[PDB]
Order: C-alpha cells, then structure tokens, then sequence
C-alpha cells in the first residue's frame, strides 16, 4: 500500500492504545473538539447537585424507606455516569477523517491532560455522595457492601491514573492502533 | 415612492383594538416554551409525568 | 405539486421595481461618516450573561432529548428492520453513511428542518419574494403550490446594495455578453486569458494599494488551492481556532503543522510563539524553515475585529509572515472602503498576503491575492489553479469592474460615500436601539452583522415561525456550529433599507421578544452601569438623533 492506514484488533489481556503517529496527532487534531469542551462552561459544575437533587426528590415522592432511596439514588446515578462517559467510544459528528475512533469522552477532556481541576471535582463529588447517603442503611450490612462494591468498581477505578488506554479483551475484541 | 409590500397588522394595535385569559395565556407560555416540547414528535404524552402537582396538591 | 415551481415573472412599471430593489433616502440626516483611529488600541471585549436558571435548563432539555434519542434508535432498530434498509448490510455491500456519525441532523435538526433551505424566486433586493410550501409528516416531503409573496430581506450578503437589475452594472454585463460570448477556452495558461483579465488585475492592484494582483474564480478554491505552493512538512502554522474551513482544508493539504490560540489572546500567542522558537521541530529540535501567521479581518458569527498593529509588531519583533483574509471587509469598512488598513491606519506594505472575496460586497463571484511583484511572479508560475481549472466569465469581470470603478469615483459620482453613510448609521441605529430595549447584541459598534443571542433551544423554531408570519426572514444557527449554551439569530445590514422598515422591524421583534421572555441585560451593555427596559415610542424617537455619538457604545 502507498497509504497503510488500518486498524488493528490484537488480542490479550492486558493491552493499551498505541501513541498516534505525526500525522494524526499533529495535525488531525488542530480545531476544537466541539464534544470535550462545554465541561470547562458555565453551569457545568453545579448541575450534578441539581440531577442529585432531583432524583432523590423523584424517589421520595414514591413514599419509600430512606435506605432503598439513598441506595437506589446512588446507583441510579454512577450507572448514568459511567454510561454516559466510559462506555461509549467516538463522537456522533465527523471530526477529520475518524481520528477519535479509539477514545472515550473521559480521554478526551482537557486534551489528554491528566490532572485538572474538573476532574478532580468529578473524582470528589462520588465519596462525598457515599458519606452522606451511608449514615442511613449502616445497620443492613449487605446494602453497605453492596453501596461500597458499586462505588469503588464504577466510580474511583476508571478515574485514575492507572486505567488511562486500559482495554481489556474478556467482553470483546477491542480495537488499538 | 410605493412599493409592492403588504404590511401586516401588529396585533394590541390596530388589530384588537380597531377589531382573564391573558394570566392563562401567560402562563402556558412560560410552562412551554422553557420545556424541551417543540423538537419532541409524539411525546406530548409527557406532560402526564408531570404529575406532580397531583401528588404535592393533597396536604396531610 | 412535489416538485418546485417556476415562476412566471409579473408586469411592473419601473419605478415600482425600482423602489422594490432599491430604496429612496428620505432625509439627508440618515447618514455617518466612519472616523480612523490613529493611536487607541482595541480594548478588551466585554459580554453579558444571563442568569443560572436559563443555562439549567438548557442542561435538562439537552439531556433529555439525548437520552430519548438513544432510546428511539435503540428500540426502533432492534424491534423492526424493514423501515431502516438504508442503514442495514445488503447482499454484503456495508451502508453509505454510519448511524453514530448522523445522530444529531437524524435525531435534532430533523423535527425543525423547515426553517432551513427555504426557497426564493427574483432579484435578492430589499423585498425577496419566496415559495409557500406546506409541510408533510415531520418535515419529511413538501408539497408546492402556485403562490409566492414578498417579504422583508435580513438573511442576505448584500451591504452596499450592487445586487440591482437596472443600473450601469446590468448594462456593461450586458455590453460585454454582446461582445465576448459566454464561453470560456480553458484554462489561464493556454487560452482563457485575454485583455480584460489584465484590466481587472491592474483595477484591483492599485484599488487595493499593493503593486500586483491575481483574478480566480472560486472563493474557496482560493484558500484550498494555495498553501502547498509555498509550505512543506517542516514549517509551523499559527491560526485563529474560530477560522474557516477553506483556510483548514488548505493547511490540511499543505501538510504544516498546525497550532492553534484562544481568540482575542495576545499573551498566549506571544509565549506559543517564544516555546515555538525554542524548541523546534518534533524528535529532532532543529529549527523551523519559516513560520506563517493566519487571521481573519472581521470574524462573522461575533462581529470582532482583529488587533492589526500589535500582530504587525510580533510578526516584525520574532520575523514571522502575516496572512490576512478580508471577505467581510472590503468595500464596506473602512472611510473610503479599503478595509480594515483604512480603519487602524496600517500601511499595507506590512501584511505580506491579502485576500478577498468579490460575492458579499459587489455583487458577483470570485476572488483575489494581492502581494509583492516577485512573490506572484513565482507563484503564477508555482500555482495550480492557473493551469488545471477554468477561467473566470466575462459578465462578472464586467459587474466586478464597474461596481469597483462607481466605489472609487471613477464614475457615477456621489454614490459610494452615500451608500457607506447609509450602511453605517443603519447598522449603529439598530445596535444602539436592540440593547436598548434590553437584548443581548454582540460585535463592535459599527458591523453588519447584528447577533442576537436565543439561549433555550425551543425558543428558536418559535422564533423563527413567528418572524415569518409577519413578513421578516432571519437566519438560525445552532449547535455544533455555536457553543451548547450560546444559540443565536444573524441579522445582516444592507444600504437599501430605510428608518421606516428598521422601525417596523424593531416593533415587531421587541413584541415577540417580550412574549417569549428573551430579555435578559445584566447592565454590563448600559454605559452608566443601569438596567435598561424602555418604551418602543422612547427609542424611536430618540435614538436616531443620539446614535451619531460614540460615548454611547461600550465598545
Ligand atoms: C431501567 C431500564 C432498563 C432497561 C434499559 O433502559 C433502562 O437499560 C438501558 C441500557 C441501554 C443501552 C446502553 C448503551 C447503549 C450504547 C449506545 O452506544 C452508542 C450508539 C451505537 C453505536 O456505538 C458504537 O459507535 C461506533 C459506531 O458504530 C463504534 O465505533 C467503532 O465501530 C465502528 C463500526 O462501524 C468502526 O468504524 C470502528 O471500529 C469504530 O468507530 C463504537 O465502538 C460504539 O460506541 C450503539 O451500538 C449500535 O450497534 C450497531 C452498530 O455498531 C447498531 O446496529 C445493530 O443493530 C441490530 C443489533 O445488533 C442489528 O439488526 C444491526 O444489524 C446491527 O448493526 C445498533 O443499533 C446500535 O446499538 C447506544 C444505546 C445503548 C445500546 C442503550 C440502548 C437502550 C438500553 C438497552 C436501555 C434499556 C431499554
Ligand atoms: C426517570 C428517571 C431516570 C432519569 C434518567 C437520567 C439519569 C440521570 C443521571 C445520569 C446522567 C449523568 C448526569 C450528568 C449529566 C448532566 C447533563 C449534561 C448533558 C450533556 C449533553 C451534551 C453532550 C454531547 C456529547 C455527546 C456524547 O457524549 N457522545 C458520546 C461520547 O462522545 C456518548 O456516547 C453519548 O452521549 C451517550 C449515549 C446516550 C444515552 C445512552 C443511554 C441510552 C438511553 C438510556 C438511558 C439509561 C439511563 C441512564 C442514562
């Protein structure tokens, strides 16, 4: 070929994505990304206190016991997280020619930036959320397992500097390079 | 100077004046233009979960 | 019924026609004269915002329409197959486009595509005349019936107003179809040159003021077709991240790197270009060939200017090249009308590349570069334009010709200067009047683009139906061309409206706008630091007369 431009599929346990070439990170990422950039906003900050707040006002006016809310909440909440951020790979309009292809949402913030002050808030925001909901069901010891087990799984494990381009092959071939 | 344009009427002059409800009126605006209804297709069965009202009505 | 009509034209007496494309000056005190700033640098823009709530709920709608989308999609596409061929496998051959990169125009713009692509029929004057359609399903097929009806025109690059059928343009246009037929050989190189050409690229040099000029076309082909002459792998280009995508697709081509700075930031620029220096090429840190600067003169979506003399001094100070892009400039800023040199008072030997575009000032179609001698005397023979595409007709060389000649005062005088007086005291009332009823506009004081910001995605189509029912076409962006947050409506001036239209305009908005709630001012755009909710009657009678000063504007 005069071009070589594939995509590789490799397959192991453990494998990461490979650092782009000069050609697609020197050049094919120059204009804004139009997908990563509204975090660092106005009013991007505080609308997690009002989705919070509005789910556990939802769930109380059902009529439930504080323990099933506060953990229904709590789950509700990371799950919708997690889908919308580390789940889905790529962007829903054509960049340059397919160049986000291999990264999440979460990559992509602050131009690969690993520390910054929005993700340490969204790091935050999970453990005190778990602090305060805990004081209501410490007597059911299976519900505070259970609480534990989808915090630290979903919500710490991903966002940290370990797990940056972690693809693990168990659930699906995936894609790198 | 006279041109062909159709000049049209605004309305509270020369219209309803030549020619309650505003507070109603008033209100369904406010209620949907700050909702997400108008790119929505089919979905005006939404508003029923806006039941709320309902629920916070009754007292005690 | 389907397909669009076409229109017979109607029978009119001249003078109607001619006040339907042109308007008559009722007063000579409609009119203002553009000074140049000799030595006051650009202060820094300032904007407005408006409270938490509107950017809540813009999340919650966002969110909202996202979550249904997915789901739509995601149930549609697995409980039925038959309706969704067109993004299925078919006897082995995969689908033209993908699902995941179509979502939005699919899911989005779809339920509001009305507002978009509207058809027009006759000369796009001060009345355009348009086709009524009625919309079927949710936006999916038009039907068309025989009935067209005039409308006010706010959606149209027309400033000076050249796009007229009965004037010296039309005439010389049709002088030049009698004498030079509309063929064209082929390309500049073998046979498409001639005599008029050269009369263009003179006219052009010494109206511009460098020493030579070259004629294309295409405007974009100008951009796309012109950066791999003169740069290579080992060259850096800093660029304006809000830049059009011509200038991108060039860059693309060329191969240079590419990095971009925050607009309106000089600090960031300055470092960006001292880390550049130092460091050098990647893997190897030896320095760069060369390193070219781009920009644009007026930006469209925001109405800014560029700062011309502080770059000027950068490019002087590290000896870099400067690039500069005029399409909204030229012919309409300016005191004479040369651009923004005429406004900072910049000579234009300093900026090495200048270009333009002939479409949104004069009337016609193509585009320009204007350089030093020996800089075009290489690229002519370095370009591939010249010699791989068509040449330009001679009906636009000829509108072209005379609408720069009746600019200048070569001919037809007294008309230029009067339709710059009328352009800038249009554009100045309308500003001063909208933040004076208490909108958001942005821009500086004198531009002829007014953005009005509508923050709430559903208040848009409202907007726009609205504006339509009462006779006034406006323009819509959104998301993903503006930010999340920031939605706006694009008005353009033109020198062929009078007071009397802005006015009916201006009552008719400040009512739609006070049933819809889209005044929000946070008293940053009043002067003396007040909020301001007037009357209509106040503005219009006061704001004409108090519009020429300029301690009334922010910035
Ligand atoms: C409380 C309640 C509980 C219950 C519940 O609600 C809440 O719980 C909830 C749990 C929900 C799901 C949760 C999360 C997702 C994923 C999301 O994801 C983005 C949108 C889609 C695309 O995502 C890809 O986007 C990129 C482009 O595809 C991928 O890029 C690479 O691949 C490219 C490939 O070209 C290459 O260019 C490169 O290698 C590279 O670019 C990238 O990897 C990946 O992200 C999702 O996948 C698509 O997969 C197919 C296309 O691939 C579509 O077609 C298929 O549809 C049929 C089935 O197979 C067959 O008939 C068709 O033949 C067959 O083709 C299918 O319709 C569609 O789903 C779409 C929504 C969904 C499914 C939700 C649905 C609703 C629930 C089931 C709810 C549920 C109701
Ligand atoms: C009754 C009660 C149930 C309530 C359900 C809602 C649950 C709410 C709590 C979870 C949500 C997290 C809260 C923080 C979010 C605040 C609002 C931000 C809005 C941002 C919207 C603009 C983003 C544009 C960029 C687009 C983008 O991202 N593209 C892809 C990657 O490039 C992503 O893959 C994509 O978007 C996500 C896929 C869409 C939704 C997937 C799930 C399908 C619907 C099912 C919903 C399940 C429920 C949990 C979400």
């Amino acid at each position: 070929p005069v071009t070589d431009h594939r995509r590789r599929r490799a397959a192991a346990v453990i494998s990461h994505v490979e650092q782009e070439t000069f050609e697609d990170e020197n050049d094919q990422q120059m204009l804004p990304n139009m997908n990563a950039t509204w975090v660092d906003q106005r009013g991007a900050w505080l609308i997690h206190i009002v989705v919070i707040v509005l789910l556990r006002l939802f769930y109380s006016l059902f009529g439930s016991t504080p323990k099933w809310t506060w953990t229904l909440t709590n789950m509700t909440y990371i799950i919708g997280f997690y889908i919308m951020f580390h789940l889905v790979k790529g962007t829903p309009f054509d960049f340059n020619g397919g160049a986000y292809d291999n990264l999440t949402m979460w990559e992509q913030i602050n131009d690969e930036t690993l520390y910054t002050p929005t993700r340490k808030f969204l790091l935050i925001v999970p453990i005190v959320l778990f602090l305060i909901s805990n004081q209501y069901y410490r007597n059911d010891m299976t519900l505070f397992l259970s609480n534990l087990a989808v915090t630290v799984l979903i919500g710490v494990v991903p966002k940290l500097g370990i797990t940056h381009r972690l693809r693990i092959s168990i659930p699906g071939i995936t894609g790198r390079a | 100077h006279k041109s062909s344009m159709v000049y049209i009427p605004t309305t509270k002059e020369a219209k309803r004046r030549n020619g309650l409800n505003t507070i109603e009126e008033v209100v369904e605006k406010l209620y949907w233009t700050y909702y997400i209804h108008l790119p929505f297709y089919l979905m005006a069965s939404f508003d029923s979960f806006f039941l709320h009202v309902f629920f916070l009505t009754i007292f005690s | 019924y389907t397909r669009v009509p076409l229109c017979e034209p109607e029978e009119l007496p001249d003078d109607i026609q001619k006040e339907n494309e042109y308007g008559t000056l009722d007063s000579p005190g409609h009119l203002y004269q553009v000074k140049s700033r000799h030595g006051k640098p650009l202060p820094e823009p300032v904007v407005d915002t408006p409270p938490y709530y509107i950017s809540l709920l813009t999340y919650l709608n966002y969110l909202i329409l996202i979550i249904l989308g997915h789901v739509h999609d995601f149930l549609g596409m697995t409980f039925q197959k038959n309706k969704h061929l067109d993004l299925l496998e078919h006897d082995g051959l995969a689908p033209w486009f993908s699902n995941f990169e179509s979502f939005y125009v699919r899911r989005i713009k779809m339920r509001i595509d009305d507002c978009f692509s509207r058809p027009t029929t006759g000369v796009p004057g001060r009345f355009i005349r348009c086709i009524d359609r009625i919309s079927h399903n949710i936006n999916e097929y038009f039907t068309y019936s025989g009935a067209v009806y005039p409308c006010m025109n706010l959606s149209s690059y027309n400033y000076l107003g050249f796009a007229q059928s009965k004037g010296q343009c039309t005439d010389a246009a049709l002088e030049s179809v009698d004498k030079y037929s509309i063929q064209s050989g082929g390309p500049r190189a073998q046979i498409g040159t001639t005599d008029l050409h050269i009369k263009a690229e003179k006219l052009v040099a010494r109206f511009i003021g460098k020493e030579d000029a070259l004629v294309f076309s295409m405007g974009y082909g100008t951009n796309a077709n012109l950066f791999n002459a003169f740069l290579d792998k080992k060259c850096l280009v800093i660029s304006d991240e809000l830049n059009h995508t011509s200038i991108r697709t060039g860059v693309r081509l060329s191969g240079a790197a590419v990095r971009t700075f925050k607009h309106g930031d000089m600090v960031g620029l300055e470092k960006l270009i001292r880390e550049q220096i130092v460091l050098g090429q990647p893997k190897t840190n030896r320095p760069w060939k060369k390193i070219l600067i781009c920009a644009e003169g007026l930006f469209s979506m925001e109405g800014t200017l560029c700062n011309l003399p502080k770059l000027v001094e950068l490019k002087k100070k590290y000896k870099c090249y400067l690039f500069i892009d005029e399409a909204h400039s030229i012919g309409a800023m300016g005191p004479t009308g040369r651009g923004v040199c005429e406004i900072f008072g910049v000579d234009p030997k300093d900026v090495d590349i200048l270009m333009g575009t002939f479409t949104k000032s004069f009337g016609a179609a193509g585009g320009y570069i204007a350089a030093d001698q020996w800089i075009i005397d290489r690229l002519r023979l370095d370009l591939t334009t010249v010699s791989y595409s068509e040449s330009m007709p001679a009906p636009v060389l000829a509108q072209t010709i005379s609408s720069l000649q009746t600019i200048s005062g070569e001919i037809c005088p007294g008309q230029g200067t009067e339709r710059l007086q009328r352009i800038a005291f249009n554009s100045r009332y309308l500003r001063l009047a909208l933040q004076r009823l208490g909108f958001i506009v942005y821009g500086v004081a004198d531009s002829p683009v007014i953005p009005l910001l509508l923050y709430c995605p559903s208040k848009m189509p409202a907007f726009s139906r609205m504006m339509l029912q009462r006779r006034i076409a406006v323009v819509v962006v959104a998301y993903p061309a503006t930010p999340l947050i920031e939605s706006r409506v694009r008005f353009c001036m033109s020198a062929s409206l009078t007071k009397e239209d802005i006015d009916y305009l201006l009552r008719h908005v400040s009512e739609v706008g006070d049933k819809l709630n889209l005044k929000s001012n946070s008293g940053k755009s009043s002067y003396d630091g007040k909020r301001q909710r007037w009357d209509i009657e106040e503005v219009i009678r006061r704001t004409p007369e108090d519009c020429k000063d300029d301690k009334y504007f922010v910035n």
